[PDB]
Protein backbone atom coordinates (compact mmCIF):
# COMPACT_ATOMS: atom_id res chain seq x y z
CA UNK A 1 0.00 0.00 0.00
CA UNK A 2 2.92 2.44 0.82
CA UNK A 3 5.45 3.07 -1.59
CA UNK A 4 9.08 3.77 -0.80
CA UNK A 5 10.98 6.68 -2.05
CA UNK A 6 13.23 5.76 -2.49
CA UNK A 7 12.72 2.17 -2.65
CA UNK B 1 -7.46 28.70 1.35
CA UNK B 2 -6.55 25.87 3.80
CA UNK B 3 -5.60 22.41 3.29
CA UNK B 4 -7.74 20.08 2.71
CA UNK B 5 -6.86 16.89 1.65
CA UNK B 6 -8.88 13.99 0.32
CA UNK B 7 -7.28 11.03 2.04
CA UNK B 8 -8.81 12.73 5.56
CA UNK B 9 -12.16 12.87 4.21
CA UNK B 10 -11.75 9.12 3.08
CA UNK B 11 -10.47 7.82 6.37
CA UNK B 12 -11.50 8.14 9.73
CA UNK B 13 -9.30 9.84 12.47
CA UNK B 14 -8.88 6.78 14.62
CA UNK B 15 -8.18 4.57 11.22
CA UNK B 16 -5.49 6.69 10.33
CA UNK B 17 -3.59 7.65 13.82
CA UNK B 18 -3.81 3.37 13.67
CA UNK B 19 -1.86 3.24 10.37
CA UNK B 20 0.29 5.52 11.77
CA UNK B 21 1.31 4.61 14.76
CA UNK B 22 1.89 1.26 13.60
CA UNK B 23 3.68 2.48 10.60
CA UNK B 24 5.84 4.13 12.73
CA UNK B 25 6.46 1.60 14.82
CA UNK B 26 7.49 -0.32 12.04
CA UNK B 27 9.53 1.89 9.67
CA UNK B 28 11.04 3.90 12.29
CA UNK B 29 13.53 5.68 9.71
CA UNK B 30 10.95 6.37 7.52
CA UNK B 31 8.23 9.28 7.65
CA UNK B 32 5.12 8.37 6.17
CA UNK B 33 3.62 11.25 3.88
CA UNK B 34 0.11 11.73 1.73
CA UNK B 35 0.62 13.86 -1.30
CA UNK B 36 -2.09 15.20 -2.81
CA UNK B 37 -2.35 17.62 -5.69
CA UNK B 38 -3.69 21.26 -4.20
CA UNK B 39 -6.93 22.40 -5.73
CA UNK B 40 -7.15 24.36 -8.88
CA UNK B 41 -3.41 23.16 -9.62
CA UNK B 42 -3.07 22.94 -13.09
CA UNK B 43 -0.19 19.70 -12.94
CA UNK B 44 0.28 16.36 -13.21
CA UNK B 45 -0.95 13.69 -11.38
CA UNK B 46 0.16 10.52 -8.60
CA UNK B 47 -0.42 7.43 -9.29
CA UNK B 48 -0.05 6.76 -5.19
CA UNK B 49 -0.13 9.58 -2.48
CA UNK B 50 1.12 6.96 0.35
CA UNK B 51 4.77 7.44 0.50
CA UNK B 52 7.62 6.26 2.93
CA UNK B 53 10.51 8.24 2.88
CA UNK B 54 13.82 8.67 4.63
CA UNK B 55 14.02 10.66 7.52
CA UNK B 56 17.61 12.36 6.13
CA UNK B 57 16.08 13.40 2.72
CA UNK B 58 15.73 17.25 2.53
CA UNK B 59 12.85 18.81 1.05
CA UNK B 60 15.12 19.65 -2.03
CA UNK B 61 15.77 16.25 -2.91
CA UNK B 62 12.17 15.35 -2.24
CA UNK B 63 10.93 17.83 -4.81
CA UNK B 64 13.05 15.73 -7.15
CA UNK B 65 11.57 12.65 -5.97
CA UNK B 66 8.25 13.37 -6.72
CA UNK B 67 8.97 15.60 -10.17
CA UNK B 68 9.91 12.21 -11.35
CA UNK B 69 7.09 10.71 -10.24
CA UNK B 70 4.78 13.50 -12.26
CA UNK B 71 7.05 14.72 -14.96
CA UNK B 72 6.43 17.88 -15.18
CA UNK B 73 6.17 19.81 -18.82
CA UNK B 74 7.84 22.73 -20.26
CA UNK B 75 7.58 25.46 -17.68
CA UNK B 76 5.47 23.55 -15.31
CA UNK B 77 6.82 24.53 -11.86
CA UNK B 78 6.30 22.22 -8.72
CA UNK B 79 5.75 23.86 -5.08
CA UNK B 80 4.91 21.86 -1.93
CA UNK B 81 2.92 22.87 0.97
CA UNK B 82 2.33 22.23 4.52
CA UNK B 83 -0.06 23.99 6.59
CA UNK B 84 -0.15 26.92 3.87
CA UNK B 85 3.58 27.22 4.34
CA UNK B 86 6.08 26.33 1.34
CA UNK B 87 8.94 23.94 2.88
CA UNK B 88 12.16 25.58 2.67
CA UNK B 89 14.11 23.59 0.65
CA UNK B 90 16.88 23.06 3.01
CA UNK B 91 15.10 21.75 5.86
CA UNK B 92 15.00 17.46 6.05
CA UNK B 93 11.68 15.37 6.09
CA UNK B 94 12.57 14.34 9.51
CA UNK B 95 12.56 17.85 10.98
CA UNK B 96 9.60 18.29 8.30
CA UNK B 97 7.85 15.64 10.09
CA UNK B 98 8.95 16.47 13.41
CA UNK B 99 7.42 19.64 12.83
CA UNK B 100 4.78 19.63 10.63
CA UNK B 101 2.97 16.42 11.16
CA UNK B 102 -0.72 15.77 12.08
CA UNK B 103 -1.58 13.92 15.12
CA UNK B 104 -2.42 11.31 13.29
CA UNK B 105 1.20 10.85 12.78
CA UNK B 106 1.14 11.65 8.87
CA UNK B 107 3.03 14.23 7.37
CA UNK B 108 0.59 16.20 4.67
CA UNK B 109 1.72 17.86 1.71
CA UNK B 110 0.03 19.33 -0.89
CA UNK B 111 1.61 19.89 -4.36
CA UNK B 112 1.00 22.79 -7.06
CA UNK B 113 2.32 24.50 -10.34
CA UNK B 114 1.82 27.93 -8.39
CA UNK B 115 3.85 29.37 -5.59
CA UNK B 116 0.53 30.14 -3.70
CA UNK B 117 -1.75 27.32 -2.08
CA UNK B 118 -5.43 27.11 -3.75
CA UNK B 119 -4.17 29.81 -6.66
ZN1 LIG C 1 2.42 15.04 17.41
Amino acid sequence: DWDFLPP
Amino acid sequence: GSMKFVYKEEHPFEKRRSEGEKIRKKYPDRVPVIVEKAPKARIGDLDKKKYLVPSDLTVGQFYFLIRKRIHLRAEDALFFFVNNVIPPTSATMGQLYQEHHEEDFFLYIAYSDESVYGL
